């Protein structure tokens, strides 16, 4: 292959006279070296004469993903480029060099070439392009003609803290180019604006405004309205008592960094479909095959589910078979789902396969004649369901080898119908009591309660609008009667906020009214709120119907506008390419993106393809790993970083766990891998513009599924907000850690720390660990840096219900601050519920090494218990953003008992004293348990 | 006046011996449907990746087809312009790069061969890797409502938590 190998290749070319040569090059060759080696041969080859010179064409090649793209950049090495078959040709350099360029780059950085979007015929996937892409580019052609300070608010938005003394630290700031800088005096709370004013004064040769300070080495920028004490860096700086580097830039400079261009409620005939053939069907000859099918709006039926003869069991299975359903074609609402499931059965239960269908298509049309649904193979679960209403939407991809399911919906008139429009559906729709206590009863906690609240619908409308998703849930869907008359008071139902918003974009409220009424109440969303939900709201377009979509608008909205959300969406949809079920619609939102973001798409092709070498890189030490000692692999790893085509790859990138931190060279004696079942990558960064503690590493993990470990830190680090939001700040260590790519990811290196183990294991020791890390005075900082932490690792532990805790997945940081790490259980699983865990050796620490040491051992009490209080207040965002995550399809969060962990763990049924009286019982149990275990 | 009999054995300890039996066997077939699963997404992964291959060859032929397209209008000027003038070199330097790059298609075309017989063999993996799992199905889910009626039973009759996590371990 092109990734490893050193050597020579054998490459053809094709030359614009017909002419045609083949001599060997190599493989680190890069294309401009190439074509000089050409034209030196083709020299002795006929009609030399004709060509013209070299800087008139262009190399094209057939790339990985099966398309022409035109190798423009001739800068990069033959084995970057991996052509499918070492093959160039040489055409004109003229054309639109443009639109074909990002074309090509689109398709090998989303993993999937652009022709098969084409390929499909597909109008809904055409017409998703043509109107996303236009909103995209339009989007950054207004972007770019705006000015510098709203440009570093969209390439640099301000990472601050939730949110404080007006105490006073100095600090270092310099200019760009100059070996020389001016330390000086700074309180917390002054305004970045005063700051550069003040550096601005050099000598006295001899204006601040022209300026932005920059956190050297880092694409971080410290601007605005805002003190100094509110920004990460400085915050972090002050907690730790480094000085703070920064590095005056002008607004020249940024516009350098940012000039790169680029009717149908007549039809009363009941609704019926046409069954005819199944092809492909792999089952036992003996059985024989039965057709299930029903249709859905949401998770309830719209009426009983049919079913078909037992036709015995091939390959090739007929039935021609009509299936009435009880229901009229009026009566269906705009989200009708039908849904079959192809069963095995004993003559006189085997689930073989399913497959969805939505009746109306993206343009309103109620679908009529042939369709051919090649379906997915179904899988046992607990809850064993007879159909699969809460399954995809979209075609199985492998259409060659699937099995499918050919039907046909009759012709229900001679003109086709639509679902009505707004206006229609508005027009049929207009049309201290015993009943308000019932109401009020209902609401501040069936089937008596579901007609109650529906003939009260309009008292709910002005009296209970955040008990809307229970007003939808009991109207009758199967009646459009009904259907109008809800959609009546929804388009004039007042604003809720986003915690109740984020409820309405779950699978049970398919509609697209009330998915438009959700993504409407969270506009209101702020950058820094809106990525504490990012990962969620991705995994909602998993139970979306039809391509285009508000929520697929909204996302691309906010990742123009932002470009860390832009970071973070790309590599959610990205490293998800690989599943079939969401492969074309997440493809086509990354195609969208990249459109509206040619200058991020230039730092994510360097990220692909330092991710890349890492995979192959990995692969080496997995099999040498088998082959060879650790010393010699170690060895050998490193040779293979050496090669110019690795190291520059991996070398001078922004990260993927956090764009605005570079990784500018890497350390390779530094680099190691660690032992593990997978053999993780131990990858070290160093940067010369940096300061103190500039040297970041990675580990990139190849095998395993990270997505359990992110969800976990995003919960950790939203814990940790909710905290510093009511001015509890427990030191966490809500560390990077992103999905990349099938069964890849990296995670974020915490350094100076050390695991439990290694610490006791190594030469009562854990107190002497600190002692050595933090001598004499700085003692105390470590233990109340132990305690706070300690505290909430405890009950965010407890919370998420995270068992498998010990010593070598603890970690300690040299701060003092106490971690967990590798997050691959929890809500029980390994279930059961986890008890709160209260260790000896940590109760140790907390107490100063005493045996009693109560005034400090009632403070981590405290910080326990008011933690666990203000995670309950804040309960219902915990359970609405697991509720979504439902769709992820991770194994140990996939129903309602998983949320039910939660529900119990906060207490949220039982009130506030209560859950504290419990929580106590729970911490009080969990000391006395702390004793009898260590012995 | 009401009946339903799915347990075979009869007391406590005979059922619970036969809870532990069905939940073994139970999770050995979750395994090897399990281990199956891998191979089927291994394999449609694979296969996707063989048939974009295909498309590639296709393309990568494509390109070839165009080169002989262009190498036969554009040479039919220079072959007849330099036979009146007895350049009968040029002619034999042509036509002999053009027969080098005919020759060159011809290995192309067999490597794209080759790579159709790898795709039709394992669609057949595929399809049988299907099959296997299709005929475990059944065995898998009766022992899960077994393992289930088992389990009820024994927790109707008022047996211990620590009883049945036993069995079940
Ligand atoms: C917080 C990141 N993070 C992880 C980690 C690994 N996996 C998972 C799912 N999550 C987190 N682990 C560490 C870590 N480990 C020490 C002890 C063992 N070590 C080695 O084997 C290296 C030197 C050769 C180093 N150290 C720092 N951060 C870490």
């Amino acid at each position: 292959w092109t990734k490893e190998e050193n050597q020579s290749v054998v490459v053809d070319f094709l030359l614009p006279t017909g002419v045609y040569l083949n001599f060997p090059v190599s493989r680190n060759a890069n294309l401009s070296t190439i074509k000089q080696l050409l034209w030196h041969r083709a020299q002795y080859e006929p009609l030399f004469h004709m060509l013209s010179g070299p800087e008139a064409y262009v190399f094209t090649c057939i790339n990985q993903t099966a398309e022409q793209q035109e190798l423009e950049d001739e800068q990069r090495r033959l084995c970057d480029v991996q052509p499918f078959l070492p093959v160039l040709r040489l055409v004109a350099r003229e054309g639109d060099r443009v639109k074909k360029l990002i074309n090509s780059q689109i398709s090998l950085l989303i993993g999937k070439g652009l022709h098969e979007f084409d390929s499909l015929c597909d109008p809904e996937v055409n017409d998703f392009r043509a109107k996303m892409c236009q909103f995209c580019e339009e989007a950054a052609a207004r972007r770019q003609q705006l000015g510098w300070e709203a440009w570093l608010q969209y390439s640099f938005p301000l990472q601050l803290e939730p949110s404080l003394p007006n105490r006073a630290l100095l600090v270092n700031v310099k200019f760009e180019g100059s070996e020389e800088s001016f330390t000086f005096q700074v309180s917390t709370k002054d305004v970045p604006l005063a700051l550069m004013a003040c550096a601005l004064r050099k000598k006295a040769r001899q204006q601040p405004e022209d300026y932005t300070l920059q956190v050297n080495g880092r694409h971080e920028y410290l601007y605005g309205s805002y003190p100094l004490c509110q920004f990460q860096y400085i915050c972090s700086c002050l907690h730790s008592g480094l000085t703070p580097h920064l590095t005056m830039v002008h607004s020249s400079s940024i516009l350098a960094m940012r000039d790169e261009q680029s009717s149908l409620w007549s039809l009363e005939q009941p609704f019926r479909i046409e069954l005819i053939q199944g092809s492909k069907v792999n089952a036992d000859e003996r059985m024989k095959l039965v057709v299930q099918a029903g249709l859905f709006h949401g998770n309830e039926m719209l009426c009983k589910t049919v079913s078909s003869s037992e036709v015995s069991v091939c390959s090739e299975p007929v039935w021609k078979q009509r299936l009435e359903f009880d229901i009229n074609i009026c009566d269906l609402p705009r989200m009708a789902r039908l849904c079959f499931a192809l069963y095995a059965v004993i003559e006189k239960d085997c689930p073989i396969a399913w497959a969805n269908l939505m009746l109306f298509d993206y343009k309103d049309q109620l679908k009529t004649g042939e369709r051919c649904l090649y379906m997915w193979p179904s899988v046992p679960d607990e809850k064993g369901e007879l159909l699969n209403p809460t399954g995809t939407v979209r075609s199985n991809p492998n259409t060659d080898s699937a099995a499918a399911l050919l039907i046909c919906l009759p012709e229900v008139a001679p003109h086709p119908v639509y679902y009505p429009a707004l206006e229609k559906i508005l027009e049929l729709g207009r049309h201290t009591e015993e009943e308000q206590l019932q109401l009020r009863e209902i609401l501040e906690r069936y089937e008596h309660e579901k007609d109650l609240v529906w003939k009260l619908r309009h008292e709910v409308q002005e009296h209970f609008p955040e008990a809307l998703a229970r007003l939808l849930l009991v109207t009758k869907w199967n009646k459009h009667e009904d259907v109008a008359q809800m959609l009546y008071l929804l388009c004039s139902w007042p604003e809720l906020p986003v915690l109740s918003a984020l409820e309405l974009l779950d699978f049970s409220f398919p509609d697209c009214h009330v998915g438009s009424f959700a993504i409407k109440s969270l506009r209101k969303l702020t950058d820094d709120e809106l990525f504490q939900y990012l990962l969620q709201l991705v995994q909602v377009l998993k139970y979306e119907s039809y391509l285009d979509c508000e929520l697929t608008k909204f996302l691309l909205d906010r990742a123009l506008a932002n470009r860390k959300i832009g970071h973070f969406l790309f590599w959610h949809l990205r490293s998800e390419m690989h599943v079939p079920s969401v492969a074309l619609r997440f493809g086509l939102i990354l195609e969208a993106y990249c459109r509206g973001s040619t200058h991020h798409m230039k730092v994510l092709m360097k990220q692909g393809e330092a991710l890349s070498k890492l995979k192959a890189l990995n692969d080496f030490v997995k099999l040498s790993s088998q082959k060879t000692p650790k010393p010699q692999t170690k060895e050998l790893m490193h040779l293979c970083m050496r090669q110019e085509a690795y190291l520059e790859a991996l070398s001078h990138l922004q990260s993927p766990l956090d764009p605005s931190t570079l990784l500018a060279e890497v350390c390779v004696e530094q680099c190691t891998f660690m032992d593990s079942k997978m053999k993780p990558l131990w990858i070290m960064y160093s940067n010369e513009e940096a300061g103190s503690g500039g040297s970041v590493g990675i580990i990139f993990k190849n095998g395993d599924d990270l997505r359990q470990d992110m969800l976990t830190l995003q919960m950790i680090q939203l814990m940790d907000v909710l905290w510093k939001q009511e001015g509890l700040d427990l030191r966490m260590t809500p560390y990077g850690c992103l999905p990349t790519g099938d069964r890849t990811g990296l995670i974020e290196v915490v350094l100076r720390s050390d695991t439990i183990a290694n610490i006791q294991l190594n030469k009562d020791a854990l107190l002497n660990w600190l002692k050595s890390k933090n001598p004499g005075e700085a003692l105390d900082r470590a233990i109340e840096e132990f305690t706070l932490s300690c505290a909430g690792y405890c009950v965010a532990t407890y919370v998420l219900g995270i068992g498998d805790r010990h010593s070598d997945n603890i970690m300690i940081r040299e701060s003092g601050q106490l971690f967990h790490i590798d997050f691959g259980h929890f809500l029980g699983n390994f279930r059961e519920r986890v008890p709160f865990i209260l260790t000896y050796d940590f109760v140790h620490v907390i107490q100063q090494g005493k045996t009693n040491n109560s005034e400090k051992f009632e403070r981590f009490r405290g910080y326990c218990e008011r933690a666990y209080t203000i995670l309950r207040r804040h309960g219902l965002l915990f359970l609405h953003l697991f509720a979504l995550m439902r769709a992820a399809g991770l194994p140990e969060l996939s129903c309602s008992k998983d949320i039910q962990y939660l529900k119990d763990s906060l207490a949220l049924g039982k009130t506030e004293e209560e859950a504290l009286k419990h929580f106590r019982v729970k911490f009080n149990e969990a000391l006395r348990e702390s004793w009898k275990t260590k012995v | 006046y009401q009946q339903d009999q799915v347990v075979k054995e009869d007391n406590i300890e005979a059922v619970g011996k036969k809870l532990h039996e069905y939940n073994t066997q139970f999770q050995e077939k979750s395994r090897e449907y399990d281990r199956l699963y891998e191979d089927y997404t291994r394999t449609s992964q694979e296969i996707q990746m063989k048939r974009t291959a295909i498309e590639a060859f296709n393309e990568t032929i494509k390109i070839f087809e165009e080169q002989c397209q262009t190498q036969e209008r554009y040479s039919k000027e220079y072959i007849e312009k330099f036979k009146r003038e007895g350049n009968e070199t040029e002619i034999q330097r042509i036509m002999h790069n053009y027969e080098k790059l005919k020759s060159r298609i011809s290995e192309i075309v067999d490597s794209r061969r080759r790579l159709e017989e790898d795709l039709k063999k394992q669609a057949a993996e595929y399809r049988e890797i299907d099959k296997r799992m299709n005929s475990i199905k059944p065995d898998l889910i009766q022992l899960r409502k077994t393992r289930d009626q088992y389990l009820m039973w024994l927790t109707q009759k008022g047996v211990r938590q620590k009883k049945l996590n036993e069995w079940l371990g």
